[PDB]
Formats: C-alpha cells, structure tokens, sequence
RNA sequence: CAGACCUGAGUGUGGCAGGACUACCCGCCGAACUUAAGCAUAUUACUAAGCGGAGGAAAAGAAAACAACCGUGAUUCUCUCAGUCAGCGGCGAGCGAAGAGGGAUCCAACUCGUUGCCGAAUCGGUUCUUAUAGGAACUUGAGUUGUGGCAAUGGUGCAGGAAUGGUGAAA
RNA sequence: ACUGCUUGGGAGUGCAGUGUCAAGCUGGCAGGUAUGUGUCUGCCAAAGUUAAAUACAGAGUAGGAAGACCGAUAGCGAACAAGUA
RNA sequence: UGGUUGGCGUAGCAAAGAUCUAACGGAACGUUGGAUACUGGAGCGGGGAAGGAUUUCGUGCCAACGGCACUCGUACACGAGUUGUUCGGAUACUGAGCACAACGUUACACCGUUUUUAGGAAAAGGGGCAACAGAGAACCUGGGAUUAUAUUCCAAAAAGAAAUUGCAUG
RNA sequence: UUACCGAAUCUUUGAACGCAAACGGCGCAUGGGAGAAAUCCCCGUGCAUGCCAUAUUUCUCAGUGUCG
C-alpha cells in the first residue's frame, strides 16, 4: 500500500478505475468474497488520492500571506469556541501601564527563616 | 392509491425490506439472544401510517 | 352516532411526517410540527415534559460529529502536521 | 429629472464577484448490478433489453451514458422504474446493432 | 458647480449571529393547588410552568461596606449569628435576616471616563524581517466630534519534568 | 411624589412606571422611626474587568472510587435489538 | 401484578335465501366437469380518490392465524413484480387562504399587518406557497405482451400510426 | 484481529442558508464531465437574512442635508 502512494495522480486514477470495473463485476457474480477486498482497495486509493490534494493545497496556501485565504476545510478546525476565543497573542495583552508596573515589581521569589 | 411522495415510498420501502425473518445463521452465533424478529410488522395489524 | 359509526367519517390526516423530527406530527394544514415546532428554527422543548425533553435530547441519536469533537478535546486536538 | 411618483434606488456599480475526484457520480455508481430474474431474462432474448438495478438517484440519460461506458453499447432507450423496495430498476433496450444477448453473456450472465 | 462633508444606500471582501445543550447559573415572567381547620392580605413562593441568556461554573467582587469598637476592611462560601426576648404578619397561619466571630479562599487585585501634562505618539491595512511581533518601513485608510502615553513581545532552538499511556516481579 | 411589585426592612428593603429632578463655595450617600436642625463616623454612587474558595437539586465528555443500597412485580421506564414493541 | 379457577364444553358461533354430483387431489377441504341457485348494471361487477403499503404474482406451505374445517387463504416462507417525450404530478396558473422579508409590537416573537415612513428593477407597488376534482395538459390503437405492468412494454417491415418540445440541418 | 489516534471519508436533510417542499423538485452564476446532432444530462463551488469591518491599488452612488 506504500506502493499505492508512489503512484502519481493519474497512475492512481487508472489504478482506481480498474478496481471499480472489477468491483462491479463481482457484483454481477454476486447476483448469481473478493468484493470486500476490492472495495477496501478502492478506499485506499481515494485515501491516498484525496490526501495528495489536501497535501497540495496546504502547499498552495502555505505562508502567512495566503493563510487567511485558505479554504476552511483546510483551516485548522478546533471547536467553534477555541477559534472565536481570544488567542494568547491577544489574550495576554496588557495595557502599557500594567506592563511597566509588572516589570517594576516582578514576583520576586522569597522565603522566611 | 398511486400517490406517494418518493420519500414515503422510500420509507415503506425501508419498512418493507426490514420486515424479514431473522437470518437462520444469526441464531447459531455464540452468546446469541435473538430468536424471532421482535419487529415483524403486518399490514393488517400495525400501521405505518405514512 | 358518535362512536364506531363516526370513526368511518374520519378520512384525512392532520399530521404527516415531519421533515425534521420525522414524527408524524407535521400538521399539514398549519404547515408546522406539533413535536419539533418545525419550521420554526428553535425546536419545541418544554420543562413540563422532561420525559419528552429526555426523549429527544442530544445523545438520543448518533451524536455523529459530537463524538469526533469530544475525542478531540480529550486529545488536546493533537494533530499531524 | 425624476419622473416617477416614487424614488427607486439607482444602479450603482457592482463588482463581478477537496476530494481528488469531485464528481462522485460515475458510470460505476450509476449502474450497479444486472438483474437476473426471469422477467429480465425474457427481455434479454426477446426484447434485446438488459435489466439493471441502477442508482436510484440516477436518471435515464445518465444510465444510457453509463451503459455506453461500462458495457460499451448503445441504449436505444432506458425506461427506469424504482422498485417498491426502493432500488431503481432500468430496463435498457439496446440498439439493434448491439445484441442484448451477446452482451449479457459477455457480462458473465 | 466640480467637488467636500454630513446622512444614507448598493454591491464586492473578511467575519460574526441564529441552532443545540440548559443539572447548575444570570435576567424577566409568573400561578394555583396547599396552609390559615372557612377566606380575600398572608402562605405555598419571590416557587412551578413560561421567555431570554451564559459558562465550566456562573453570578458577585475591590466599598457611596460595616460598625459605634482597643475599631474592622472586595466578593463568594461555610459554621455560627438565628427559628432569633431582630423584625414582618388578618401581629393569625406563618415568614425571617444582617453586623460581628471561627473558617475556606486569598504572594487579588485592576481598567476606563474625568482632571492635569502632552496631542496621532494611536489604530487598520500593506511590506518586511524564518513573525496578521506590543518590531520596522509604508499608507488618508479610520481617528482629533479624540486614538494613545504619563500622574494623580514576537521568531527560533535545545532540553528535562509532570502527566498520561507502553512495559514489567514471587510462590 | 404617586403607583405597583418586592423585602424581615417595619412613616419604605430593593425595584419599576410616571411626574419631578439635584448637589459638588458648610459637597454628596450610609449611619434600620418620619420631620427640620446641629455634631460626629464610614464611605464616595450613577463606567468597566477580575482567579480561588461555591453550584451542579432530572446536563453532558473522559475516566476513576465506592456502598451496612436494590436483587428481575425489586433497582432506572429500560439487567434483554428500551424510550424499544 | 402474575397465574389459575367455578360457571362450562355452557351461553352461544341463528342478519343477507344453497348447494348437489362425479372425477381427481390429499395423509384426510381444494380443482375440473355437470347440475343448482344467487348477485341482478345505485351488482358479493369494472376502474379511481382517501386510506392502506406488498395485501399484488408464482411456487410452497398450512406450525400459529383465517371464532367450524381447510388440501385453501389477504396467513406463513421463498422468489418475483410496478417500464411513459405525451397518463397524473412537478417543471409552469390562480383560488379560499397562508406566511418569509421588512417593519412594527412584545420583559421576550413562538404576535401582527402582509408589503415595508418605503432607495425591494441587477440586465410604480418585495419573495414564496396554496387545487393529483378548479385553470393548464403533445398519443393512439393493435398485440400471440406478463405468473404478476401497460394509453408505460413491442424493434427495423419498430404492429404500427401520430402529435409535440428543444437544438440543429439542408 | 483487537485497542487507540493525528490523516481523511462523512449520502438526504437539519439552525439549514439559492428558491421551494406530502416535489428525493427547481434555479442564477461559475468550473468541470459525458455526449452529441448545440439542445439535453450529471457534477463541483458559490448564491439566505441580519449585523460589524473594509473598499487598503480606497468600490459605485443617493439627498430642494451643509457648504463650495
Ligand atoms: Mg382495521
Ligand atoms: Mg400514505
Ligand atoms: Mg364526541
Ligand atoms: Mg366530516
Ligand atoms: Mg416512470
Ligand atoms: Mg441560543
Ligand atoms: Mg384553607
Ligand atoms: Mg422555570
Ligand atoms: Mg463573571
Ligand atoms: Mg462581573
Ligand atoms: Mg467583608
Ligand atoms: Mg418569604
Ligand atoms: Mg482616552
Ligand atoms: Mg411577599
Ligand atoms: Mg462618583
Ligand atoms: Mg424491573
Ligand atoms: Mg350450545
Ligand atoms: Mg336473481
Ligand atoms: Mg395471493
Ligand atoms: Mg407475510
Ligand atoms: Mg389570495
Ligand atoms: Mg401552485
Ligand atoms: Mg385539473
Ligand atoms: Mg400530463
Ligand atoms: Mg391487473
Ligand atoms: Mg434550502
Ligand atoms: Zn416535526
């Protein structure tokens, strides 16, 4: 099945149609054992074949400039809330005064003998 | 009569092929519980009013 | 003749199956569902009948995606690159 | 220069505005399995007519195009029915130039 | 009058909202049965149902607080205060707390507006640095019908840990 | 002020409606019996955020620990293809 | 709540006139022939709506069910079966009506108007729905074509004959 | 095969959102496909409303609003 991944796009597509054309013929035979084994090989090719496209659209939209333009099926789904929540990038923001009054009095470590 | 939305025909079609005796070989499995189908339907009795 | 002879007088349907709930509760003449309250967006839900709230709440079905997102929150949404 | 009793909003300019195999429908999804009942065996020999359970959402023109591709043969007509069971069933009649018998046996039937 | 602004549209663009859940929680709504040996105020109950909303809790919270002390010091909670020689009440049935005190928690506090001193220092977008940096250049784009400051981090790298799992004893 | 609900809150606990509508040059609010007045005490409202201790009283997700509990007419309606027939 | 009981092999199974015969079948009611009646065209007729939804058909079956019996069944099991350019429906009418939008009201839209204090044209009065009996609506017969479908199937002499829609073609 | 989890797949719907809906109906636009003497046919994607932002190369406009 590693061999199934070495195949290029059309080499998969050609490898795929011969499965469907042969999966169909088992269905003809059925009306009158390998059908499962075929059906799951077709699923392997769509797995490998649907991966190269998502792996090549993450490639098209790689880089900050286009990452906002990414198809959202490819955009990192979390939960609706993890996405709408403030990111640490904007969560940990503190007003400039606070920023200074935290540097001026850092949580200095201490002990009491 | 003739009239059926296909959605209703798909449902009576659903209940129709669902209206079958349990396979013989299912009863022969280990730990099997099922004997008769408990959801056999008959048009003259239970009504699938669609 | 309010009994068995007037049972023959009744011929229609008040309710067909709903497009949402699938209940035979879609009042065809008032195109709405008595059960889900459909086509209204918010589904019908009353606290005086929790036996019915319970009956059709989440987990009553496949929870088809919710199983996926639950597994993910448990795994910190761990991801392959 | 308005000449209607009531105002109407002006035309304003308006700017014009992942599966590797997006088309999931297919000759192989359309046609499923040939049917081998004896009403259908009456048609292959007597009517030059292959019978198929075929995808229920498929239409007739798609079933022609699918027979043309799966079994390499023209379908002079394809009158489908959807079975009480819910499967769709096409009786496809072949062109006289194509035998429905030579083809069905070629098909393993 | 060309534009300008103000007001308002139309598309394009990028987003969000709507649903579910709703035990708990926040807002409104709001009964009656019951009890009073009747019953209307009362009680049930500021409950149920109803509507609307959150979150992992919520709400509350940093004094327009208590006290009246040798004074305490946000909120929540808890034990108690206290079924009260408080109080409400056909002063009837009934209802009914708060301060203090012990404790839990707590290195718990902050931010605006304003005032004063400045006055675009701001923001958005674009590019950029291995970065939609708290960086930089650039932008009329927003913004002086007032952003912001003053006083009253991002990028990249290594590791360990912890935690989960995986493995693993006697006879 | 009036009204209405509300509260133990009692010549008003909170609120709402409507009318009215301040002060900050003896300020304002609280000081649990109204009023006018004088002292004193604490506070500084009408903008905002904020963990923990708390709820889970018919929720969920993923786990776990239990029981002087029930023991198949019991325990959940459901020990079973149960919110199923 | 479950089971069981006497009554009790009882009360009944008495509405719509009805069967008879032979042959065969079968382990023993059906099938055919004949006889005999009945329905009596507002039919125990032939098609449809609603409704039902596999009851259809064939083979088998008759354990259970068909309140007697069954060899038979609308029962059981298995396998089949419903074919459309023209039928009906939608595509494509409007109607009593309904209601999205907007707007308004409401503590709240799950209300109301049904156009909107309203800029609704995207290449004067927004959008939609609502009739299988209204409007609309291009197809007919023959068949030797089925176990079961036919105005749907038929095959090149299409049994055939049409009409009709779209595009294109001389 | 079992267990788990990253990659996907996830049909019709449903808040359901292109318009409808007892219709497996119908669009407009975009790309694809088959195909075919184009018409038809399948497919993908977009296309609801409201609101906020923006027009970053600063969109097009409307007002006997204000001026110039
Ligand atoms: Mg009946
Ligand atoms: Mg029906
Ligand atoms: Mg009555
Ligand atoms: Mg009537
Ligand atoms: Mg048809
Ligand atoms: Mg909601
Ligand atoms: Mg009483
Ligand atoms: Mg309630
Ligand atoms: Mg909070
Ligand atoms: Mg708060
Ligand atoms: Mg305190
Ligand atoms: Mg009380
Ligand atoms: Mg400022
Ligand atoms: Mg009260
Ligand atoms: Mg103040
Ligand atoms: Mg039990
Ligand atoms: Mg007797
Ligand atoms: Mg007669
Ligand atoms: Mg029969
Ligand atoms: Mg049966
Ligand atoms: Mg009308
Ligand atoms: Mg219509
Ligand atoms: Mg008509
Ligand atoms: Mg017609
Ligand atoms: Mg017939
Ligand atoms: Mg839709
Ligand atoms: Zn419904």
């Amino acid at each position: 099945i590693r061999d199934l991944r070495d195949k290029s796009k059309d080499e998969l597509l050609k490898q795929l149609m011969e499965f469907k054309k042969e999966l169909s013929q088992l269905r003809v035979a059925q009306q009158l054992g390998r059908i499962r084994l075929i059906r799951k090989s077709i699923a392997r090719i769509l797995t490998v074949l649907n991966r190269n496209q998502r792996e090549s659209l993450r490639k098209v939209y790689a880089g900050r400039r286009l990452r906002l333009a990414m198809p959202k099926a490819l955009r990192p789904k979390l939960t609706r809330r993890r996405r709408l929540a403030l990111k640490d990038n904007e969560k940990n923001r503190k007003t400039r005064r606070q920023l200074r009054m935290a540097r001026k009095f850092p949580r200095r470590v201490y002990a009491v003998k | 009569g003739r009239f059926k939305p296909l959605a209703i025909k798909k449902k009576y079609a659903k209940k129709l092929k669902q209206n079958r005796p349990v396979p013989y070989w299912i009863r022969l499995r280990t730990g099997n519980r099922i004997k008769w189908n408990e959801k056999r339907r008959h048009w003259r009795r239970t009504k699938l009013h669609y | 003749t309010k009994g068995t002879t007037s049972m023959g007088q009744r011929h229609g349907r008040t309710h067909i199956l709903c497009r949402r709930c699938g209940r035979n509760a879609y009042h065809v003449q008032w195109e709405r569902c008595a059960a889900c309250a459909y086509p209204r967006a918010s589904r019908r839900r009353y606290n005086w009948s929790v036996k019915a709230i319970k009956r059709r709440r989440t987990g009553t079905g496949r929870m088809r995606y919710l199983k996926e997102v639950n597994r993910r929150i448990k795994n910190h949404f761990k991801t392959s690159l | 220069a308005y000449t209607r009793p009531q105002f109407r909003r002006p035309h304003t300019y308006r700017r014009p505005s992942m599966s590797a195999i997006s088309n999931k429908w297919d000759a192989f999804r359309v046609i499923r399995y040939p049917l081998t009942t004896d009403k259908a065996m009456k048609k292959i020999e007597e009517n030059n007519t292959l019978t198929f359970i075929v995808d229920s959402n498929a239409n007739k023109t798609e079933i022609k195009k699918a027979m043309r591709k799966l079994y390499q043969v023209k379908a002079v007509k394809v009158n489908t029915l959807i079975r009480p069971d819910g499967l769709k069933k096409a009786y496809i009649r072949l062109s006289a130039s194509y035998d429905a018998l030579e083809t069905a046996n070629k098909m393993g039937l």
